[PDB]
């Protein structure tokens, strides 16, 4: 069961929302949605295509953000020469993954960048 | 002193490549043209700078970028843990070129500011020895 607002599949709930946000503000706007409630996760491919489908159906044409956050951040980052990692210069800090409304596929872009999202929580 | 058609700056020799290789060949060749070398590492604002206007004098073209050697060891897609959730990464569905875990610079930023970049991606190079 879940609140008149959202839609169910397999014991969960999930809701789109289209006003844009970076990823930080939308994360912590899932969780003032309902208690447990974050920015959705996939665990399979089938909860894949039905997250696509409600978010299409519901706001076309859009980027949607994902559950995943300062992806390669914590990557050992290292130079070919062995050289020690101090000067940097890094174009973006940190990268988060988003999906189209078109298709299941996880892309990555920029976390400060600004995009529709989906809220998911137990119920 | 550098080979012939080789750079000095600061006791270092600097070569740009117009071929266009994956990062991991492009390392690998640069390895082989001179001893000691290796795609181009920037550890200053003076070396950026140099390397920089080196590149800007061979590559004029936007619809690539140029490999520098800073690379993410790691094989897994991505180094997150989890999820906002908490839950483990139990599965994923990523479209490979979207897993940008090696670095190059572009002639948008007159080839300063270091970009990801599907590391497959086949683009010039520096090598440095
Ligand atoms: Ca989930
Ligand atoms: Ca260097």
């Amino acid at each position: 069961d879940c609140p008149s607002d959202w839609s169910s599949y397999e014991g969960h709930c999930y809701k789109p929302f289209n006003e844009p946000k970076n990823w930080a503000d939308a994360e912590n706007f899932c969780t003032q949605q309902h208690t447990g409630s974050h920015l959705v996760s996939f665990q399979s491919t089938e909860e894949a295509d039905f997250v696509v489908k409600l978010a299409f159906q519901t706001f076309d044409y859009g980027i949607f953000w994902m559950g995943l956050s300062k992806i390669w951040n914590q990557c050992n980052w290292q130079w070919s020469n062995a050289a020690m990692l101090k000067y940097t210069d890094w174009a973006e800090e940190s990268y988060c993954v988003y999906f189209k409304s078109t298709n299941n596929k996880w892309r990555s872009i920029t976390c400060r960048m600004i995009a529709n999202f989906v809220c998911e929580f137990q119920a | 002193d550098c080979s012939s058609g080789w750079s000095s700056y600061e006791g270092h020799c600097y070569k740009v490549f117009k071929q266009s290789k994956t990062w991991t060949d492009a390392e690998s060749f640069c390895t082989k043209q001179v001893n000691g070398g290796h795609l181009v590492s920037i550890e200053s604002s003076g070396e950026a700078d140099f390397v920089g206007q080196l590149i800007a004098q061979k590559i004029k073209s936007a619809k690539i970028h140029v490999w520098i050697g800073l690379r993410a060891q790691n094989k897994e897609k991505q180094c997150s843990i989890e999820w906002s959730d908490g839950s483990s990464i139990s599965y994923e569905n990523w479209i490979e070129e979207e897993s940008k875990k090696c670095l190059g610079v572009h002639i948008e930023t007159g080839f300063h500011k270091w970009e990801n970049f599907y590391c497959e991606q086949q683009d010039p190079f520096v090598c440095e020895a």
